[PDB]
């Protein structure tokens, strides 16, 4: 179980340079949802207890190619990681410059292929979780949007896999939370066969 | 090696998944052979390019992916045993095979599979000459697997693919080494695609369709489409070829297409690659567009298959060949004008058939012997059409029906039918990349097959925007063939044309949401401009296809219906054997399969070994493309031909008095396509001998043709000219009566009437007996499948004809004497009799009859009946008793030779019929009424003659064990002859064999019925 | 609109006219109608821009009319036109002179709306480039709007310049565009076509 769970075995399976598999374990997609279990609240429009931002402080490490990743990130925070603000853009913090292209790609064009110098960021977040959320039902995360591609670990199982960089992305957590601290870990690379499609005239970050 | 082993390649479960539903397959294409000579493509010889896998291979069978060892992988296994490939692993017993209709044969829970998912683990060693691994590009080809796989070349992973009735192409060039290699492949019996492969068939699994390597240049044709264009009379003709390539541009490389008629080539082009400028950013470099003139191309069509030969030639500037491809060419233009269907500017008359892919030995494995005994059977009964049931056939069929002259619609491999609502999958964006990619690779494969002239878009899975989708991407892609789909109502906005399914000519079937109206109905309704063509009616289950007749006189009156497509061509019975090794015809459930839906796999008109039933004969007649009227004493002939004149038919005729034939002759027919020939018969015998005159006419091709034998009957019709009436007029027998028994003597017969029963119980000829059971009055027929009429094996049904006569009591009511008198005539002797038949004190049915024995020993039988208003109408009225004699031929003169009904009778003809005892006995898989022959006068077994205007059926077996018996291999001879003689007879329906579909006038509604019968 | 977008591919269309790409557009077409469709103030579902015109386009353009009829769908791709749009949207579309480019020319509006045949409204997706010291002519566009009834109006490009802060070694921030970053090959200034400084000070434009 722990082996196929490790970098050389999800990375095996080039899943970013990949048409054909745009997600794994993805959930299907819905209107925004909070889950408000009173009805008053949700007619008001209060916040819900049931919706749980995880935006805040991560820590994060850049990488110059997604095999560059050592094992250890995923079960360990890793020494040279820094603690940086979520929601961002890690071009915005001076690890690697952004790209103005107006038409032209700003990789090779090969389609699907990427170049193998694919920057690659490393996010984690050590969270705790309440005992009543893992006694019953369901808990899912969103990512409302992540550039470009990503896989997701959470304490150190294999979760899924997501492209589209502007749309939301849910997987279900419910069989790989435990009660008290959790560790996510989401690994972030830059290009992907879905960098194809998103060639508009703006910054690439 | 770590992640080419089966713990990491099984481990994503990609069988469970609708995103995945291949890793690493290459695009699809028409069929490549790459030939490097111009002229072994042109003559299309085998390419050594093209290699066959078929032949010996390793299997294994295994419960479950996760039981399959490590060692597999690298050696093979000392339990694997040696099979033929290509074969479905059910037919050599590794597990049964599995027949269910609707429901699912695994839990529906999508898109999960059961963890008990049967695997097959195939592996073949082989050889690679070093020349194909010196340089370019080598791909394993499989044409069809079943579910889905894994593959493996030298122990390391290479993809997976998932659709079953398309071809799965890999790249092999990196994994090969020199000398020795070894291909593994592990076949899984479910997958989330079995839940769009839920067709009515046996659920089979395996390498069902043949392996091949092909070996190509770097460089190289990847894609090539052929389209034609024509002016308003088709006098010229435009070829259009598009080509695509793969590899490095260079400057010196060109592309050729040449036209060749035969042996001579007609067009010809050449250019370098670069097309057209297709928007801001240019045009396709890789690609060139060929355009070449055609003058007065011949042109393409079922009665005419004219083909030309297209190569295509990727070369050098200098003149040095790379590859070549090629196809078969017809030119020929199908659309959609004003409500009709065209072709050739002509409306198109669809006598179609579904067909699918069945063998009773080899199960689902297509071979060439019996795809081309299939077409010569189908045009010998006049079909033009053929619909691949439900998924895309195997490669050669689309040739073979080229080359023969068949129209075809093509359907991509999608059929939810048991989901509920049936549209759930096919609504749901999630499941919509796996359909897309059932429907494209069809496309892609098939687009340059001129019999292709429709595009369906799958079966029975609802209507959902997915279908939309998918019918506007075709229409995109493909504009030259229009698109149907039955789901959701058959009407739909992804249909060009309206397609239904069993909807009846005359009578509304209101169903809540998707109601079957009749077809005439159908047409008009406000805002309906489409043709209209069934994709299934008549459904052939058995003794079959009553009231076919007027679904043809609909098709011929109306122009928007154009046909229809007949359910269907063959029955899937699979063979057993018994413990004497004697084969015998298997359905479902005789494997011990999981729940399933019984007889209801043999729909066919042909048995599985391609015996014809004898519905065919009914279609053929139907379906004949001379139509005859005749006026006193001209016969007009005709022609529904559009577009070949009658150059090869003989028309004969001849005048009977009973056949006894009094005139004969000889006509050549020269008629026009759609055109009318007027044919004056010579000065018609009058004889004064009293009978009624026939006129009989059939349409005879004197020469042979690429898919008949000289002498082949295509069309025939027959009338009535002109009747004498018998107006001439003709020892006395003795009656001895005792409370037992009134005996009658006349010389050496003997007759004898039971006074407490009341039934004729013995008849003495010398000394010998002739009867082995009394004469009696009989109501009831055993049922047919069409009067059982329950699909679905657990749906019980109180409306089926069947459970009505139950619930009455039709097969249990009781005989009760009510009058028997014997009186002595002058020159006679008058038994009168007359009985009722009641249940639990209900009179059902009352019996009044006279028999009158004369002088000449010859008894004539008067019947009259009443049937009770609130009773069922019985299935027949007529009498039943087993003789002692079991002669050798049967001699009748009446309808025939084949077995006919009054439901199914316009094909029989009136004449004297000679055939042997067996003939008489239709043996259908599923034992039921049979045999029967209508409008009889006439009739001589071995002694006896009766004579009147009667229905009959004469066999070993008797009703009651037909009715009892579930296989025809457990019927066994009784002892006699049974022999029923009927007044009168219900019709047999035939519309669908799901619910009542006799026709009220072929119902024996009348209170009262009257018969009259003479025994000598 | 959908996240679609191929303008680098050559032909534009070279992946929206391929199969093997569909599902991956199908996924960003039908994942956004599903997130957004219970907003009122979205009236026009966009299949993406700058894609060429393929048969795949056409496909998603008829799967969201059967699952959302209440909005009407349009694309710029192949000419602005085509069979995927229910709207005439050119970009860049002149108010009186043509722009004849091979298979896919610019008319001028008031010409486009009467070819033969044409019955559709036009609206423009992209129209007066607001790039530094611009916007001329702007009145003619809004004179024609006014008087052409099926001259429905347009989209200006854009609202915000993409200038990105940088600092001296006095610490004292600028803008910056294209190549200021050392960044691979780079389209300079054009990133900057707003009506509003990226600090949301207005041009004199607007
Ligand atoms: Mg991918
Ligand atoms: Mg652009
Ligand atoms: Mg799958
Ligand atoms: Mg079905
Ligand atoms: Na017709
Ligand atoms: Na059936
Ligand atoms: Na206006
Ligand atoms: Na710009």
């Amino acid at each position: 179980t722990m082996i196929t769970d490790s970098l050389a075995v999800v990375l095996q399976r080039r899943d970013w340079e990949n048409p054909g598999v745009t997600q794994l374990n993805r959930l299907a997609a819905h209107p925004p949802f909070a889950s408000w279990r009173n009805s008053e609240e949700a007619r008001t429009d209060r916040p819900s207890q049931q919706l749980r931002s995880l935006n805040g402080e991560w820590r994060f490490a850049w990488f110059p190619a997604p095999e560059a990743v050592p094992e250890s990130w995923l079960e360990c925070d890793l020494p040279e990681a820094d603690t940086v603000v979520v929601p961002s853009n890690w071009q915005m913090h001076g690890y690697d410059a952004p790209i103005y292209t107006n038409v032209t790609y700003p990789i090779t064009v090969n389609p699907p292929f990427v170049p193998t110098e694919n920057p690659t960021g490393c996010y984690s977040l050590t969270f705790n979780v309440d005992e009543s959320w893992l006694q019953e039902g369901q808990t899912r995360i969103i990512f409302d949007g992540v550039n470009s591609a990503f896989h997701l670990w959470c304490n150190g199982r294999w979760v899924g896999y997501g492209q589209d960089s502007r749309l939301p992305s849910e997987f279900d957590l419910s069989a790989f939370l435990r009660a008290g601290e959790n560790r996510l870990a989401v690994m972030v690379l830059r290009w992907s066969d879905g960098s194809y499609l998103e060639d508009q005239d703006m910054w690439r970050m | 090696m770590i992640t080419d082993s089966l713990a990491v390649v099984l481990q994503r479960r990609d069988w469970e998944n609708p995103g995945v539903t291949q890793l690493n397959r290459l695009a699809a294409h028409p069929p490549f052979a790459s030939w490097r000579n111009s002229e072994e493509a042109r003559t299309d010889r085998p390419s050594q390019q093209l290699r066959s896998l078929n032949g010996e291979w390793r299997f294994a069978w295994f419960p479950a992916p996760e039981a399959v060892p490590e060692s597999w992988l690298e050696c093979d296994l000392p339990e694997a045993d040696t099979v033929v490939v290509p074969s479905n692993w059910q037919m050599h017993g590794y597990d049964a095979p599995i027949y269910t209709n609707v429901t699912y044969p695994i839990t529906v829970n999508p898109p999960f599979v059961p963890t008990e998912n049967p695997t097959g683990c195939y592996s073949l060693t082989f050889n690679v000459d070093e020349s194909w691994l010196q340089e370019g590009q080598t791909r394993i080809i499989f044409d069809g697997v079943n579910s889905a796989f894994h593959l493996w070349c030298n122990g390391r992973w290479v993809g997976y693919g998932q659709d079953s009735r398309l071809p799965s192409e890999f790249d092999l060039s990196a994994f090969l080494r020199a000398g020795e290699n070894r291909l593994a492949v592990m076949v899984l019996r479910w997958s989330d695609g079995s839940y769009l492969e839920d067709q009515d068939m046996w659920r089979m699994s395996g390498i069902f369709r043949d392996v091949s390597l092909l070996h190509k240049p770097t460089t190289q044709i990847s894609d090539f489409h052929v389209a034609t264009r024509f002016n308003d009379d088709f006098s010229r003709a435009v070829l259009e070829a598009e080509v695509q390539m793969c590899g490095e541009l260079r400057d010196y490389l060109r592309v050729t297409v040449s036209l060749w008629q035969g042996e001579t080539q007609v067009a010809s082009g050449t250019a370098p690659f670069g097309g057209e400028i297709i928007d801001e950013r240019g045009g396709y470099a890789d690609r060139v567009t060929l355009r070449l003139n055609v003058e007065n191309p011949k042109l393409w069509s079922a009665e005419i298959p004219n083909l030309y030969r297209a190569v295509v030639e990727l070369h050098t500037a200098d003149g040095t060949l790379i590859e070549a491809e090629a196809c078969d060419v017809g030119f020929r233009e199908v659309r959609i004008e004003n409500g009709l269907l065209l072709l050739n500017g002509k409306p198109l008359l669809i006598r179609g058939v579904n067909r699918h892919e069945h063998h009773p030995l080899h199960g689902q494995v297509m071979d060439e012997q019996t795809m081309v005994q299939d077409i010569l059977l189908m045009k010998q009964n006049n079909f033009n059409a053929v619909r691949c049931s439900h998924y895309p056939n195997h490669p050669l069929w689309y040739t073979l029906c080229d080359r023969y002259g068949l129209y075809v619609v093509d359907e991509a491999n999608i059929e939810t039918h048991g989901m509920v609502p049936m549209n759930r999958l096919t609504d749901d964006p999630r499941w919509l990349p796996a359909m897309s990619e059932r429907v494209t690779r069809m496309v892609q494969r098939d687009r340059n097959h001129p019999s292709v002239i429709i595009w369906s878009l799958g079966n029975e899975s609802g209507h959902g925007a997915n279908h939309d989708a998918l019918y506007r991407w075709i229409k995109s892609v493909d504009p030259s063939r229009p698109v149907q789909y039955e789901g959701g109502g058959a009407d739909t906005t992804a249909t060009d044309i309206i397609c239904p399914m069993y909807a009846r000519v005359d009578e509304d079937q209101p169903f809540p949401a998707v109601p079957k109206w009749s077809i005439k109905k159908w047409l008009s309704l406000p805002g309906e401009t489409r043709p209209l063509i069934l994709c299934e009616y008549a459904h052939a289950m058995g003794n079959s296809l009553g009231g076919f007749a007027k679904y043809w006189q609909a098709f011929r009156q109306y122009p928007r219906l154009q046909g229809g497509f007949v359910w269907d061509w063959v029955d899937q019975s699979l063979i057993k054997y018994d413990e004497n090794g004697n084969p015998w015809s298997a359905y479902g459930g005789d494997f011990g399969d999981t729940p399933n839906d019984r007889q209801f796999c043999m729909n066919g008109l042909v048995f599985a070994d391609r015996t014809p039933h004898p519905a065919l004969t009914e279609a053929k007649h139907q379906q004949q493309f001379f139509q005859f009227r005749l006026s006193g004493q001209t016969i007009e002939v005709t022609s529904e031909y559009l577009f070949r004149h009658s150059d090869n038919e003989l028309l004969h005729w001849m005048v009977a008095l009973d056949g006894k034939p009094l005139a004969s002759g000889e006509v050549p027919l020269d008629v026009a396509p759609q055109g009318k020939q007027l044919i004056e018969l010579p000065e018609l015998p009058q004889p004064e001998s009293a009978g009624q005159l026939w006129l009989t006419v059939r349409v005879v091709q004197p020469n042979a043709t690429a898919w008949s034998e000289a002498g082949h009957i295509s069309a025939w019709q027959q009338w009535r000219l002109a009747e004498n009436l018998s107006v001439t007029l003709p020892a006395i027998p003795h009656l001895t009566t005792s409370e037992m028994d009134f005996c009658i003597e006349l010389g050496n017969k003997r007759w004898q009437f039971n006074r407490q029963s009341g039934f004729l119980s013995q008849m003495w000829i010398g000394d010998k007996k002739q009867l082995l059971t009394p004469l009696r009055d009989q109501f009831t027929r055993a049922p047919l499948d069409n009067d059982i009429g329950v699909s679905e094996a657990t749906r019980i049904d109180p409306n089926a004809w069947v459970e009505r006569w139950k619930a009455a009591g039709h097969y249990q009511a009781e005989a009760a004497l009510l009058q028997c008198t014997a009186d002595t005539l002058a020159d006679a002797v008058l038994i009168t009799t007359a009985h009722a038949w009641q249940h639990q004190g209900k009179t059902l049915f009352i019996s009044r009859k006279t028999y009158r024995i004369d002088g000449s020993g010859q008894m004539a039988i008067t019947v009259d009946v009443e049937v009770a208003s609130d009773t069922p109408h019985p299935a027949r009225i007529g009498l039943n008793c087993q003789l002692a004699q079991v002669a050798e031929r049967v001699n009748w003169l009446g309808l025939g030779p084949q077995e006919n009904y009054p439901d199914r009778l316009t094909a029989a003809c009136f004449d004297r019929w000679d055939l042997p005892l067996s003939d008489m006995y239709t043996p259908y898989v599923f034992p039921s009424e049979n045999g029967l022959r209508c409008g009889t006068r006439e009739l001589n077994y071995g002694p006896h003659q009766w004579r009147g205007d009667f229905q009959f059926n004469i066999s070993r077996y008797s009703q009651q064990q037909l009715m009892e018996t579930s296989h025809r291999h457990l019927l066994h001879a009784e002892e006699g002859t049974w022999l029923n003689i009927d007044g009168f007879h219900m019709g047999i329906g035939g519309d669908d064999s799901w619910s009542p579909s006799v026709s009220a006038e072929l119902q024996l509604s009348a209170g009262r019925y009257h018969y009259q019968l003479v025994w000598c």
